[PDB]
């Protein structure tokens, strides 16, 4: 669904974008920091994956308040760094790639 | 590219010259002037740079 | 735009007391066939065959122009000249010239009236080529014929036969606000401004582009930065 | 020159180097080439400085208030977010969509 | 055209219509002076301005020092082999990159183009 | 020239068929999107001196939620209609129940028609239209957004949310194409959604003064 969202948002096809904070860096940096050695089969559960990035969008409020005109607004007010955030930090692409305890 | 320029002239001169669809006989003639002299100095930059 | 100067070769007065007598040897005239004084106008056939007229079209323009105070006797497209003469039916003769005039400066044979020049060209960055998705979910950019003009009307041009209505964007603001609305003027208006920007080469961040065009549209009116 | 002459050393071009000296024929043609730009430099600044100031009047009192919107001197509303988004532009980078392309 | 004075006062003949014979007629505006026409034409006007220059192009100026001049164009009158060449002045000229020639030899005066 | 103004008719209808399905009128999925033949073959094909007469296309719309309110469309036939040639529509409004009507004229309308018009605002909301003006869905270009009209209960909502008085928020004129396309009056507040190269969506609201 966030893919045909962003197909009709970005009818140009570069995926050139700005956005808030850099997360292949951050996850160049953790795998720095703890010495993940992307050899060896990975210690992360994949649904710790999807309860994570879930809990993590709600914290980053843009627009206060849980009324629906409020939700509505911060649901579109943050929707493409939350498209991002999930299309980087999959299940797929977090056990094959970046192999992340 | 001089004698490049010379022999545009020359078919210009005998009306050998036709000119570019959207463009004018003067507007052309100029046009494949500049593309003669700018490929010119690039070529000669890219020898001088090498 | 074709006003009947870009299409015609020269123009001649005459007095010809006879319709029939013919002064000037066209045969055409004779197998054609009240005022005496009568023009001609020869035309010639490179711009004619170029813009794909017809002498019954240029008659019935006259026609509807001048509302049959006049008459066109029209050389078939079969002869090598391009002659055609006119005459008037019931302040005497000058009249015609004055009308020659009007009819030359004014008579909008073909195309529309605010625009002078209309170029063609397959463009080259991806952003004015076409761009669909295939069925594999893929992005080809496509190679499509546009064209750019060199004046503005823009509705005339997006209420015709097979132009895209979907697409076409003037560069003037002003033409925009008066067809499309405020918001097609502040989406409009950032990419112009954009375009002068980013032109050169350097990236100036969104925000403030889209500052400067909502303050300059937030009131429902174009508010000119003056 | 001769009349009509549109040949290349007729015209301006300068066939020959810094290194290797200018013609003088060459050597005027370079100076009514410097002077374009020398003039265009101190033309520019009038126009530029003008619109500077006229920008700078218009918008002058456009602030973000403390509900994150932005609003100008007479609490009218400009932007419900800043830059629809309400992130500052100092801490954003250019990254890529991946799931787009 | 054919613009044609009055013969006894000197001043512009205009047209006029004769309408017992529908005749045209140049008739003086101050005298009853009046001559039958020979062309038909009163007002001509060449909108395309199609100007042959060869009228206008005149044999003195191969008298000209700063002219360029060359002999691979000879004469079609005199066969003589210089000849100066130069291009035309007017915006008004057909061809933009049109070359007049003008025989070098004095009492030639032959131009073409 | 017959095809020509066929045509012309055709894309008319269908822009106004398009005008009453998004202001919320009730149409049928048919007369939404009929191909060229289906008017060409309904009609006749004769737009002068013919069976397919400018009396002889009004759309009497109901609108979804009752159908009592009901739209006329009416073509008039003179270049430049005038106060005699929309009094016929006024007597026709009055002899039916309803309430709002649209014209839309092959020339400008005379200033003392356009006065007519406004003095009866109150009883007859009716509004004029081009010809030329309605040969294009001008809410099918890329550069407008997404207009949705607020209801009344929707605006008090948000002015109660934001805290904002009626006059703070950015307004839009009553004369611009997508208002008067919608048929809205002052003091109607417009939904405006619109793509965002950096949130993803946007959300605003226009005034209308
Ligand atoms: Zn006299
Ligand atoms: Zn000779």
């Amino acid at each position: 669904e966030d893919r045909e969202v962003l197909r009709v948002i970005f009818p140009t096809g570069d995926s050139k974008v700005v956005l808030p904070c850099n997360l292949l860096r951050m996850i160049w940096n953790a795998q720095k920091i703890f010495h993940i050695n992307p050899r060896l089969p990975s210690d992360l559960h994949p649904i710790k994956v999807v309860e994570g990035v879930k809990e993590l969008s709600k914290k980053l409020v843009i627009v206060n308040g849980d009324d629906p005109l409020s939700r509505q607004a911060q649901e579109n007010a943050t929707l493409l760094f939350n498209i991002h955030l999930r299309s980087t930090l999959c299940s797929r692409r977090m056990a094959e790639e970046f192999r992340l305890s | 590219a001089k004698q490049d320029v010379i022999e545009v002239i020359e078919k210009a001169h005998n009306n050998e010259l036709e000119p570019t669809p959207g463009n004018t006989l003067r507007q052309t003639f100029e046009n494949q002037v500049n593309r003669i002299l700018n490929d010119a100095r690039d070529k000669t930059g890219s020898s001088a740079q090498k | 735009h074709t006003t009947l100067r870009k299409v015609t070769a020269n123009t001649a007065i005459y007095y010809d007391p006879n319709p029939q007598s013919t002064v000037v040897a066209e045969d055409q005239e004779w197998v054609n066939v009240i005022s005496p004084w009568l023009l001609r106008v020869e035309l010639d056939r490179k711009h004619m065959t170029d813009r794909k007229l017809t002498m019954e079209q240029i008659a019935e323009k006259i026609n509807a122009g001048f509302g049959d105070d006049l008459n066109c006797i029209f050389n078939d497209d079969n002869a090598e000249k391009l002659v055609l003469r006119i005459r008037i039916m019931n302040d005497d003769d000058v009249f015609l010239r004055c009308i020659e005039s009007n009819m030359l400066t004014d008579m909008t044979l073909q195309g529309i009236e605010q625009i002078s020049k209309v170029y063609m060209h397959l463009p080259q960055t991806d952003n004015k080529k076409k761009i669909i998705i295939t069925e594999d979910g893929e992005f080809k950019a496509l190679q499509e014929w546009i064209l750019e003009t060199d004046g503005v009307s823009l509705m005339r041009v997006l209420s015709e036969k097979d132009v895209d209505p979907v697409r076409t964007t003037s560069n003037d603001i002003v033409e925009i606000f008066t067809v499309l609305g405020i918001e097609a003027v502040r989406k409009a208006l950032e990419r112009e401004l954009y375009h002068v920007i980013s032109f050169d080469g350097s990236y100036v961040n969104y925000r403030h582009l889209a500052l400067l065009c909502d303050t300059m549209t937030c009131r429902g009116h174009l508010m000119a930065i003056t | 020159f001769i009349k009509d002459d549109y040949g290349p050393e007729s015209r301006g071009f300068v066939e020959n180097s810094y290194l290797a000296g200018l013609t003088p024929t060459e050597f005027f043609f370079h100076a009514m080439g410097g002077r374009e730009g020398l003039i265009d430099t101190a033309v520019k600044t009038a126009e530029t400085g003008y619109i500077q100031r006229r920008l700078i009047k218009s918008m002058e009192s456009v602030m973000v208030k403390y509900d994150a919107t932005v609003r100008n001197s007479i609490n009218q509303v400009v932007q419900l977010r800043y830059g629809e988004d309400g992130l500052a532009g100092e801490s954003v980078e250019f990254q890529n969509l991946a799931t787009l392309k | 055209v054919g613009i044609r004075f009055c013969q006894e006062c000197n001043n512009m003949l205009y047209p006029k219509e004769d309408k017992e014979n529908r005749i045209l007629l140049y008739a003086c505006r101050n005298c009853d002076y009046q001559q039958e026409a020979d062309n038909s034409c009163i007002y001509v006007n060449k909108i395309t301005h199609e100007v042959d220059e060869l009228t206008q192009i005149i044999a003195d100026v191969s008298q000209d020092p700063t002219l360029p001049r060359t002999e691979d164009h000879p004469c079609q009158k005199c066969g003589h082999k210089e000849a100066v060449f130069f291009q035309s002045h007017s915006a008004r000229a057909e061809d933009a990159m049109r070359l007049y020639y003008v025989c070098t030899a004095p009492h030639c005066g032959h131009r073409w183009t | 020239d017959d095809e020509e103004e066929t045509y012309r008719l055709w894309k008319i209808r269908k822009t106004i068929m398009q005008l009453c399905h998004d202001r919320g009128y009730l149409v049928t999925q048919d007369e939404l999107d009929q191909t060229l033949e289906e008017f060409k073959a309904q009609s006749g094909d004769k737009p002068s001196e013919g069976r397919p007469r400018r009396t002889d296309l009004t759309v009497l719309v109901a609108h979804n939620d009752d159908p009592t309110d009901q739209m006329f469309v009416f073509f008039p036939e003179e270049p430049k209609v005038g106060i005699k040639t929309i009094k016929v529509y006024c007597q026709r409004m009055q002899e039916e129940n309803i309430t709002r009507a649209l014209i839309v004229v092959q020339q400008g309308m005379t200033p003392s028609a356009k006065q007519s018009l406004v003095d009866m605002a109150p009883k007859y909301i009716l509004e004029q239209f081009l010809q030329q003006e309605l040969l294009i869905n001008i809410t099918e270009h890329e550069l407008v957004p997404e207009h949705v009209v607020m209801t009344k209960e929707e605006v008090t909502e948000l002015l109660a949310r934001y805290k904002l008085r009626e006059n703070q928020l950015p307004r839009i004129q009553a004369g611009d194409p997508v208002a008067r396309y919608f048929g809205i009056k002052r003091g109607q507040v417009v939904k405006i959604i619109r793509p965002s190269e950096t949130a993803g969506r946007y959300i605003t609201y226009r005034l209308v003064q």
